[PDB]
């Protein structure tokens, strides 16, 4: 289920950016946030 | 018979504090040997106490990098990890100061697999910070962005220093 | 921002506290000691005013039962 | 008089001792506290917080020589580790009183642990509510060993007992190893300590004691003064 | 929060509390009676109120107060029967103490066999943990003065300065920002503040017949009560 | 609820229901006084007067647990017989062991911690009966106590026991006893005896009267029939 | 005093007694172990259950007692009971070395300790013992022995016998794979091997996850042994490759 | 943010008790040789009411 969750997260990365693609990095961002997220409870 | 340590030390601070930078470097010299004969513990922090203000006070062309060099081999000889650590990133921060090229980069290379394999995450971010702006003034453009995000990614994270995140900025 | 505020206060000593109190309590705390002060006829606020605002709006006794520990 | 000659911890219909899980439910909300050791001694570290300014932090402590050369601490209830103590003191004293020489740790945890676990079938009592860490050197090997209310006991090589254990296990796990230094051991235990530590931290908060093959000793504050210094 | 036979024995309730003694807390809160204790630089001092509702009753024979060596004093709080039987069980183990190693007890192990005797109460399943709590005062050579609490759970303490009764909280909170002051102590200074403190926490601005006072100095170990007239006379220098 | 069953546990609020109740059980007894003079005390005692059937000095609600010291119970007989029993023989085992007659402050003591040893168990019961000591030496003056069954010994001018308390210690305290002898005081404690148990509760009852002072040589003993029929003629006035 | 008592010793209505049925429904989980026996020699597996990385793995056992110069056994359900009832019977032994000057048989011993454990059972209102063990020997009035026990109080002798939480299937398989008096101390350890390996779920079979122990008759040794674990692996590798055969056959 | 402030009142202390006395045996036809402070003494714990 997290998976999903990434890819719905990484758009808004690129979003923020004013930007057209999705970079990788902006992968890995969305990963370690949802790492974060998930080590609260 | 501990007084003569706390005189060390008070010397030191009035050196920095008239504002003298070869008398640092003087005791430094004269007082090596004296720190087999107490614990552990109090030579380490007197070592450190001596080595920040030293090399906080200014820069010397000649003095300085002897003084972080010496430290470091004496720490590699005692066998204190996380002091040899610490001393390790002053260096490597020490190098940009003079403009190097080249061991900047080895050092903090080899430096990020024992730092990201052990416990603390600030360090991360203080030789990932080093390392992009070395990349920068290098005329590298492309090399470096990226690593920035990445240490501002951890930072975020969990972090108490005030001065990091301005840095960063 | 609002206040004179005296000069001396000084803040440091209040965030550095564990309370957990809500958002909603820190308005509280300032608009109790400006009280405070204006009860006397002084116009601007001292430290004294914040102690006792402080100890005024928290209220939490010990619940701090000790030979579990 | 007469006490009640019934035991009143019992089977349950899953085969499952009740009142020994909630004794271990109430020791898991004591004082946090960590254990190390490393080739060359035996670290035990914890921590204590008095309420308020008037308690005389220097009329009680929580680490306890046993003997020269044996150290004891402990996580969880506070009265009965008084009386645990006691009889680990006189279990000493009998066992060298007859070959005239100090025990060695591994038999004096199992008798500690044979009390412990008989002390949950006797008539109309309640067990213990402590867990137990204990240090020793005997020859030359460093000895680790942590006991249990249920009375069951294991050798380690650094473990946490207290709030958040499992955070602390999962710490020493990515940072412990197999060869170190003892001052590195003090600090590594120290920085663990740290992770749920309260707002400050001072040389009077934490309790540390060392026991290495020269023997067992409890640090005065001014080493603890220092070694908190030139950290964090 | 409970089930079976945690409210009725001391055994363990399923989120690991026990309230059999967690009751006794607020059972010392019955008599409505409340004790305050100073320690200063060479001197102690602790102060206690009584009241007396009618005249018929002997107002000799009230005291709080308790005698328990020639160098040990205690002080009582809670219920009575029970105090008196603690009171007892001291006196009995000094004594024992003194036949059996021929030198007089320090105030610490006498409050640890006290307090290590209260701790089995709460192991078994037959008694009641007597709620009544305890404070000591004595002279240590080589160490000053020391001031000690004991209570009902069996967990001991020496303090600074301390207060059990009713009014435990406010009390505490006004002897802490005393104590901040962080200055020298005298005798006439322990006394007064030890008075004041409990004066403004009940506010009333008594008279010499309705508080105790015991002392204990560097200069002769022997407690002692104070008179009702140097009472009267520490009583009326405070009011500048 | 089930929180009043033993004598082991307590109430949410703090306190122990058993001797609650066993208070409640000693309100219902009859009534008796006893007052302190300047040299001695007087007890006295209404004996309702169940049916015809029984005799005169039945029953009796005065012992003299010793050659100097009176005693003077309400609750149940057999529990106050039993208590009787046990304190005379802490005299003579007293007395034997040193060899002089005890002091009150010491036997008075003694049956109180026995007392109280009967509200920990749960495997006892407490007692059910209050009562009250007197006694008069030559070199000790007159001594008044009253223990209740928690276990509390407390020092009296003058006291009342029994169903009216109240009504009877508002006429206790207007007397002036700190002066006047007691050998008018039998009269006023006839005047106040007779003005309580109205004739619409109950129909007729009997008196008793004991003695003890220096008057009598220091001895506990009954007062003879006359100076009770004096008396009892001087009351029947009282009612006007 | 009666509102508080539990009642450990009654009967029930339908027959059976509560307590020892509570204790098998425990004894079942928490451990596993088999022994097997026929030839000279007689061997116990046991599946570790403490396996986390932070262990000083020291006394060279932790389910292995010796109790005589020719008793083992091991033991499964609450440890601290297990130390109780091993320290029990090791005096019993030497008590009897003492009065005859003889090694004792074992089937004597077995039924002292049982007798032991069944008094809790008939009275003195106390719960009873969670604990079931093994037990292998030599003797000389019947050789090479293995018995079981319970905590109701009986035994049995057996062949081939296992105690873990997935005994059934451990009994079931050997029911169906044995040969009489012909398992010397070669060809027994293949089938316990892969016995083991289809009661746990986890495969590849751990070299640090399982223990083995052997007994042997020796003139003046009785030898006793705990094989090391520089000799499992091989094992493990033997049965794989076999296994690895067989398979591509079919 | 909606009550701001919470205020305690309580059983009277003893001089309380003389205050509030005095008012409600003001109009009483009595004699001049009335002595509250036992009254006082005795009213322990009693509210106003």
């Amino acid at each position: 289920a997290e998976v999903k969750g990434v890819c719905t997260e990484a758009g808004m990365y690129a979003l923020r950016e004013r930007r057209v693609h999705v970079t990788q990095e902006d992968f890995e961002m969305a990963v370690a946030k949802v790492m974060q997220k998930d080590s609260e409870k | 018979v501990q007084v003569k340590e706390q005189s060390i030390l008070e010397l030191g601070s009035l050196l920095a504090k008239t504002g003298q930078a070869a008398e640092l470097g003087g005791l430094l010299k004269y007082v090596r040997p004296f720190l087999n004969s107490i614990s552990k513990a109090k030579a380490a922090r007197l070592v450190r106490s001596l080595l920040d203000l030293f090399l906080d006070m200014e820069a010397a062309t000649g003095q300085e990098v002897e003084l972080c060099l010496e430290c470091i081999e004496w720490a590699k000889s005692e066998k204190r990890t996380f002091l040899r650590q610490a001393l390790e990133a002053r260096l490597v921060s020490l190098y940009f100061d003079t403009k190097r090229y080249q061991e900047a980069l080895h050092l903090g290379s080899q430096l990020l697999r024992e730092l990201k394999k052990m416990d603390d995450k600030a360090l991360l971010v203080e030789v990932q910070l080093l390392e992009s702006k070395t990349y920068h003034a290098l005329s590298n453009l492309p090399k470096a962005r990226a690593a920035l995000t990445s240490a501002r990614t951890t930072a975020n994270a969990i972090y108490c220093p005030p001065k990091l995140q301005a840095t960063l900025d | 921002s609002k206040m004179n505020l005296s000069e001396e206060v000084d803040l440091e000593d209040y965030v550095a506290r564990p309370d957990k109190i809500s958002g909603a309590d820190i308005n509280s705390i300032c608009q109790e000691s400006g009280m405070l002060a204006v009860r006397e006829n002084r116009y601007i606020v001292l430290a004294k005013d914040f102690e006792k605002a402080y100890k005024t709006v928290i209220k939490k006794d010990e619940q701090e039962h000790e030979f579990y520990k | 008089e007469r006490g009640y000659s019934f035991s009143l911890t019992t089977f349950s219909p899953s085969g499952k001792l009740v009142q020994i899980e909630y004794a271990l439910a109430a020791v898991a909300g004591g004082a946090p506290s960590v254990g190390i050791k490393a080739a060359n001694g035996v670290v035990l570290a914890t921590e204590k917080k008095q309420k308020s300014i008037l308690y005389d932090e220097r009329s009680v402590h929580k680490v306890e020589p046993i003997t020269k050369h044996i150290g004891l601490v402990y996580s969880g209830m506070g009265p009965d580790y008084r009386v645990l103590v006691h009889r680990a003191r006189k279990l000493a004293q009998q066992y060298y009183l007859v070959y005239q020489e100090p025990i060695p740790t591994a038999q004096l945890v199992q008798r500690v642990a044979s009390v412990m676990q008989e002390y949950t079938q006797s008539g109309g009592v309640r067990p213990f509510g402590v867990s137990l860490l204990i240090c020793g050197w005997n020859e030359g090997r460093p000895y680790l060993f942590q006991s249990d209310p249920s009375g069951a006991y294991f050798a380690w090589k650094a473990t946490a007992m207290g709030k958040n254990y499992v955070n602390g296990k999962t710490f020493l796990e990515k940072r412990y190893n197999e060869d170190l230094e003892l001052e590195d051991a003090i600090h590594t235990a120290i920085l663990t300590l740290k992770e749920s530590f309260e707002g400050q931290m001072t040389e009077d908060n934490i309790e540390v004691g060392i026991c290495n093959e020269a023997g067992f000793r409890r640090l005065t504050p001014t080493e603890v003064k220092d070694y908190l210094a030139a950290i964090a | 929060s409970s089930a079976g036979f945690d409210r009725h024995i001391t055994i363990f309730s399923p989120e690991g509390r026990l309230y059999q003694v967690e009751y006794a807390f607020k059972a010392i809160n019955q008599g409505g009676l409340t004790s305050v204790a100073v320690r200063g630089k060479d001197c102690a001092v602790i102060v206690t109120q009584k009241k007396v509702p009618d005249k018929l009753l002997d107002s000799s024979t009230v005291t709080h107060l308790f005698k328990i060596t020639e160098n040990i004093g205690c002080v009582m709080t809670g219920m009575t029967a029970d105090s008196r039987s603690q009171v007892q069980r001291a006196r009995y183990e000094a004594a024992n103490w003194k036949y059996k190693y021929g030198y007089e007890i320090p105030v610490d192990m006498l409050c640890k066999r006290i307090a290590d005797i209260s701790q089995v109460y709460t192991q078994n399943a037959e008694m009641r943990p007597l709620g009544c709590c305890m404070i000591l005062i004595g002279i240590d050579e080589e160490q000053g003065p020391q001031v000690y609490k004991c209570d009902p759970a069996g967990y001991y303490c020496g303090f600074k300065a301390t207060a059990a009764g009713v009014k435990q909280t406010e009390s505490t909170s006004f002897l802490e920002k005393k104590v901040k002051k962080k200055f020298d102590w005298t005798f006439e200074q322990t006394v007064e503040t030890a008075i004041t403190c409990l004066s403004t926490v009940l506010s009333i601005d008594f008279k010499p017949s309705e508080i105790e006072v015991g002392v204990v100095t560097v200069e002769n170990p022997k407690f002692r009560i104070l008179t009702e007239a140097e009472i009267d006379a520490h009583l009326v220098a405070l009011a500048e | 609820t089930g929180y009043d069953l033993s004598a082991s546990t307590f109430s949410p609020d703090g306190r122990v229901f058993q001797v609650e109740y066993a208070m409640k059980a000693v309100e219902n007894s009859s009534t008796a006084i006893g007052i302190r003079c300047k040299d001695g005390v007087v007890f006295g005692v209404e004996k309702l007067v169940l049916s015809k059937l029984y005799e005169e000095g039945s029953n009796k609600r005065l012992f003299n647990v010793d050659r100097h010291v009176g005693m003077a119970v309400a609750g149940l007989l057999a529990d106050a017989r039993s208590l009787a029993d046990i304190a005379r023989e802490e005299a003579s085992n007293f007395r034997s062991n040193f060899g002089y007659n005890i002091p009150l402050k010491h036997l008075a003591d003694r049956v109180a911690m026995y007392v109280h040893a009967y509200t920990l168990y749960s495997a006892v019961r407490p007692f059910g009966c209050s009562f009250m000591l007197g006694s008069y030496s030559v070199n000790d003056g007159a001594q008044l106590y009253m223990i209740d069954p928690s276990g509390v010994s407390y020092g009296y001018w003058g006291c009342a026991i029994g169903k009216a308390r109240q009504a009877a210690k508002t006429e206790i305290e207007k007397l002036q006893m700190k002066e006047m002898t007691c050998r008018d005081i039998v009269k006023e404690v006839a005047k106040i005896i007779y003005i309580v148990h109205d004739e619409v509760k109950d129909k007729a009852f009997e008196l008793e009267l004991s003695w003890v002072g220096e008057l009598t040589n220091g001895r506990h003993e009954i007062v003879p029939k006359d100076i009770r029929e004096e008396a009892e003629k001087y009351a029947k006035e009282s009612l006007k | 005093s009666r509102r508080y008592d539990s009642r450990t010793t009654i009967f029930s209505p339908e027959g059976r007694l509560y307590q020892v049925e509570y204790a098998m429904e425990a004894i079942g989980h928490a451990g596993t172990c088999l022994g097997i026996l026929a030839n000279d020699g007689v061997l116990l597996a046991a599946e570790r259950r403490n396996i986390h990385k932070l262990l000083d793995e020291v006394f060279f056992s932790e389910k292995i007692y010796k109790l005589n110069e020719d008793m083992a056994c091991s033991v499964a359900g609450i440890t601290s009971d297990a130390n109780v009832l091993t320290n029990e019977l090791r005096l019993i032994a030497q008590r009897y070395l003492l009065q005859y000057q003889e090694p004792i048989p074992c089937e004597q011993l077995v039924t002292a300790l049982c007798d032991i454990k069944q008094a809790y059972t008939q009275f003195g209102g106390k719960r009873p013992f969670g604990v079931s063990l093994l037990y292998i020997g030599w003797d000389k009035h019947y050789g090479f022995q293995l018995y079981q026990s319970d905590p109701s109080g009986n035994y049995g002798g057996w062949k081939a016998t296992c105690i873990g939480n997935n005994s059934a299937a451990a009994v079931s398989m050997l029911k169906q794979d044995y040969k009489e008096g012909e398992m010397t101390l070669k060809s027994a350890l293949a089938l316990a091997i892969k016995v083991l390996n289809k009661t746990m779920d986890v495969s590849k079979l751990s070299a640090e996850k399982v223990e083995i122990a052997t007994l042997t008759r020796e003139n003046g040794k009785t030898v006793i042994r705990v094989l090391k674990q520089k000799e499992v692996e091989q094992l493990i590798k033997k049965h794989e490759e076999e296994e690895a055969k067989a398979e591509r056959e079919k | 943010g909606r009550l701001d402030r919470k205020i305690h009142i309580d059983l009277p202390n003893e001089q309380a008790r003389l205050d509030i006395l005095k008012i409600h045996a003001g109009p009483i036809t009595k004699h001049g040789e009335i002595d509250y402070e036992a009254i006082v003494k005795l009213s322990d714990g009693f509210n106003g009411a």
